[PDB]
């Protein structure tokens, strides 16, 4: 799990 | 286990001044043997896969040829033959054909910070000089579209959010900007809430939420997918009891947090003194984790509120980020800022949510 501050795809 | 690192390479260095920023002590940048050692440690060291994510200040700032040498390191050193994922966030205003190349060729994710339409952005987002930056960002995104570089638009909610998101959404819109990550405006840690003309207060979330649900759920029905990463989260919570971010599932992970020096943390909202867990050059990610520090830190997250405790959206909310928690240095958790906003949102938006989850399988 990555804050949100970090760019992520789901 | 995989290992997934927040990379500081200019540390808290910025050529911004954005209103509302705590996020820029400079240790200035990440010196070539300080990289060395943690590219090494963390190849060694994962397991299935690992993931360097670089953010800042700016990190920009360490330059391209900082980011060369990541790349070669980790051409050189995975011995292992993991997968590697990399991914910058960006404030975009010293983005330029270099780098946008550098990033698509390199297949880095990248976040870049955009507050919405000109106005709306500028407002808070401003140069050294107090200038504006939202036409350096939209060239950024520019020069992404034209190498075909992956992002998504990171963009924080502040109270002037929360009244225009009309204006924000249809901008995002406009621009095709499909993958979009909202951030609230936190007060700096331990001052009074509420302080400032930007800061997000919990009649504000509600309303943010509450109206930028509208607006994507009315896109759901016409077949415009649009990814919002708040949401996205609530839909994995519900098909799979869990969710990839963190915040969201009721307790806090080590985010193994590296600045330039070398020092260790374990999250981004806690770069300071008292959870320093060490150094990532003398220690391994194992010993790191396993320190008094971190599991401290990660245990005081654990503690249920008892309002949480009778909550019918416990299953959902789960007590929410333990930053949005921590009213008082070493007071203990107290309930979440935003408890009201979620509740309010969770009666407003859930019969909808069901239903897009529902169709997503
Ligand atoms: C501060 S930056 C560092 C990387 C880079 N400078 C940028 O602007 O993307 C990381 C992200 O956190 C956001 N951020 C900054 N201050 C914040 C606050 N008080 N609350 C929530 N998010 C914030 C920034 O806008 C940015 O989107
Ligand atoms: S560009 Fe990023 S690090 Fe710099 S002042 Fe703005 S939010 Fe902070
Ligand atoms: S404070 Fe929030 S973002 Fe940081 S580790 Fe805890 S839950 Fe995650
Ligand atoms: S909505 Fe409020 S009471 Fe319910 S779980 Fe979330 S923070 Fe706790």
């Amino acid at each position: 799990a990555v804050p949100s501050c970090i760019p992520s795809r789901a | 286990p995989p290992l997934s690192l927040l990379i500081k390479p200019a540390s808290s260095g910025c050529n911004l001044k954005c209103t509302y920023c705590f996020y820029h002590k400079s240790y200035g940048i990440m010196r070539d043997e300080v990289l060395e050692s943690m590219v090494k440690r963390v190849l060694n060291e994962a397991n299935g896969h690992c993931s360097f994510a670089f953010q800042g200040g700016e990190p920009t700032l360490a330059g391209l040829e900082f980011f060369e040498k990541l790349m070669e390191l980790q051409r050189k050193h995975n011995y292992k033959n993991l997968k590697i994922y990399n991914s910058l966030q960006t404030n975009g205003t010293l983005i330029d054909e270099s780098w946008a190349k550098f990033l698509s060729e390199n297949k880095f994710l990248v976040g870049l910070s955009m507050d919405g339409p000109k106005e709306i952005h500028n407002l808070n987002r401003k140069d050294c000089c107090g200038l504006d930056t939202f036409s350096k960002v939209e060239r950024a995104a520019e020069l992404f579209k034209k190498y075909k570089v992956e992002f998504n638009i990171l963009c924080v909610v502040t109270s002037n959010t929360a009244r225009h998101v009309n204006k924000v959404y249809k901008y995002f819109k406009e621009k095709d900007f499909k993958f979009l990550q909202f951030i609230n405006c936190l007060d700096p840690l331990y001052e009074e809430k509420g302080k400032y003309n930007y800061s997000l207060k919990p009649k504000d979330y509600t309303k943010f939420l509450k109206n930028l649900f509208d607006f994507w759920y009315e896109d759901f029905l016409n077949g415009n997918r649009v990814s919002i990463r708040y949401f996205d989260g609530l839909l994995e919570t519900i098909l799979l009891g869990k969710s990839s971010s963190c915040g969201m599932n009721g307790t806090c992970t080590c985010q193994f947090v590296v600045e330039s020096d070398g020092s260790v943390y374990p999250c981004d909202f806690y770069v300071l003194d008292k959870w320093r867990l060490g150094n990532i050059q003398d220690m391994t990610m194992k010993e790191l984790f396993e320190t008094n520090k971190n599991h401290e830190f990660i245990k005081l997250s654990f503690k249920v509120h008892e309002e949480c405790k009778k909550c019918k959206w416990f299953r959902l909310c789960k007590g929410g980020c333990r930053r949005c928690r921590d009213s008082k240095e070493d007071s203990a958790l107290e309930l979440n800022y935003y408890c009201q906003s979620y509740k309010e949102f969770f009666e407003y938006a859930f019969p909808r949510l069901i239903n897009v989850a529902n169709n997503i399988k």
